[PDB]
């Protein structure tokens, strides 16, 4: 209403005039499904310039460092109405900042229905449930016999809204959540995603066993790229299509430009002799007419395969890739290091987005293409 | 809260002595009959009581 | 006095805690409704 006869009641139901002259209000105020005590004494006239506002010690806790704000609000505010509008708006603010005190579940729906749906799955599956029961984690197997996990995060109403589903594998996971759908629904969807990659995981596990994988180290299930090493100081980075894994991947070569040339040239000759009946490795060995070494890691445990400018591996994602076109140096470097070296020196001469210069260690012509 | 906030209503309107001893009720045929005895307090020579 | 140095069965225990959740949540709903009572009695 316009008047605070009716607008006071309509906005603050729980404010009851004790004294005849409507001068002491008392009782409660509502606030985010939370009612609180209040005892708000006015002077002999209706003036908020002078007013006593006493509280619950619970209310003093929630009006922490707004004691002055509300003291301002009392002296500058016209009516008691407007004061209460502000004191509500203000509580809502205080509590939404302190938003780490809230959230009781509905026990008749939740705890049981969750025990029911996990019974629907089976008890062998569950690996983790948080003491808030908010997170759980579940297990599935591939036809290969590989463990694939799924993390769920649950809301106050699990069956109503979608649970947040987190899972490693690289193609984006889609869960058709209805309020009728359950843990078993999303579990079947999870098995469907596992099998679409079933050939893909086998091709990747095959590469990871038989070849010197370099540049994912303990790869997740999310990795589609696999930097394999071959001989020493040349590498091949391999991105595979997860739906056609046995099929020909986009592959290319890092290292010394005199070593990469015949390999690229023989890949171009023999790329038609790729066949998706064999594995990725059993096609690459006959395409490039090579073998792969089995973890030159343990014998070459310190060959200093570090930048030899900055002496670190892993500068900001980058790898030692740029090398010397020389048998006697073979020293790897980084894009950033070799560029900040060859630009700094006099001798260095740049064509467009290339710098020709001298290798730091051996002073032979080395080329950098940004 | 309610107990006090109500109690205040009574203080609006007022601001001890049992005037009426006791209440009983019988029934003749179709005919509810509530009744009450007084205390020496409520004089009907001076006051006009209804029920 | 004591000194502390610091650093089937599940079948039935699931059910017993579920009975507690039933009992507890039932009386939670009961106290919620006594709250709506008091709240109206207060409004009017
Ligand atoms: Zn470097
Ligand atoms: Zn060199």
């Amino acid at each position: 209403m316009a008047v605070t006869e009716a607008s006071l009641l309509r906005q603050c139901p729980l404010l009851l005039p004790q004294n005849r002259s409507k001068t002491v209000y008392e009782g409660f105020i509502s606030a985010q499904g939370r009612d609180f005590h209040l005892r708000i004494v006015l002077p002999e006239d209706l003036q908020l310039k002078n007013a006593r506002l006493l509280c619950s010690w619970q209310l003093r806790t929630i009006l922490s460092g707004y004691h002055r704000i509300v003291q301002q609000r009392m002296q500058h505010s016209p009516d008691l109405m407007s004061f209460m509008m502000e004191l509500k708006m203000l509580l809502e603010v205080a509590l939404k900042n302190r938003q780490e005190l809230y959230a009781l579940p509905p026990p008749p729906q939740f705890y049981s229905s969750l025990i029911e749906e996990i019974g629907t799955l089976g008890w062998d599956k569950l690996v983790y449930a948080d003491t808030c029961f908010s997170t759980i984690k579940l297990k599935a197997e591939d036809a290969s016999g590989r463990e694939h996990l799924i993390t769920l995060k649950l809301k106050a109403k699990y069956p109503a809204e979608s649970p947040d589903y987190f899972v490693d594998f690289p193609v984006p996971f889609c869960a058709s959540w209805t309020p009728q759908s359950s843990l078993i629904s999303i579990y079947s969807q999870f098995l469907a995603a596992i099998e679409s990659l079933k050939a893909f995981w086998d091709v990747m596990d095959e590469i990871d066993e038989k070849t010197w994988v370099l540049e994912p180290e303990k790869p997740p299930r999310s990795a589609t790229a696999r930097r394999i090493a071959l001989g020493n100081n040349v590498s091949i980075n391999i991105e595979v299509d997860p739906r056609h894994p046995t099929m020909l991947p986009e592959c290319f070569f890092l290292g010394a430009d005199h070593v990469v040339k015949p390999l690229g040239i023989k890949l171009s000759r023999n790329i038609h002799l790729w066949d998706p009946e064999n594995s990725v490795l059993q096609n690459l060995k006959d395409v490039l007419e090579i073998d792969f070494p089995a973890r030159a890691i343990l014998e070459k445990s310190d060959f200093t395969m570090d930048c030899g400018i900055c002496y670190a591996y892993q500068l900001d994602g980058t790898i030692p890739d740029q090398v010397c076109d020389n048998s006697q140096c073979g020293q790897p470097f980084h894009q950033i290091c070799l560029y900040e070296w060859l630009r700094g020196l006099l001798t260095s001469r740049q064509s467009f987005n290339i710098i020709f210069g001298e290798c730091p260690y051996c002073s032979k012509p080395i080329t950098l293409k940004m | 809260i309610i107990s006090k906030s109500y109690k205040a209503l009574i203080n609006l309107v007022q601001g001890s002595e049992q005037l009426v001893e006791k209440i009983w009720y019988r029934v003749i045929d179709d005919s509810l009959v509530v009744g009450v005895k007084t205390t020496s307090s409520l004089k009907l020579s001076l006051n006009d009581v209804t029920l | 006095l004591m000194t502390c140095s610091l650093d089937e069965s599940a079948g039935q225990k699931i059910k017993e805690l579920l009975s507690g959740i039933g009992n507890i949540s039932e009386r939670v709903s009961f106290l919620k409704k006594a709250v709506d009572q008091r709240n109206k009695a207060l409004t009017s």
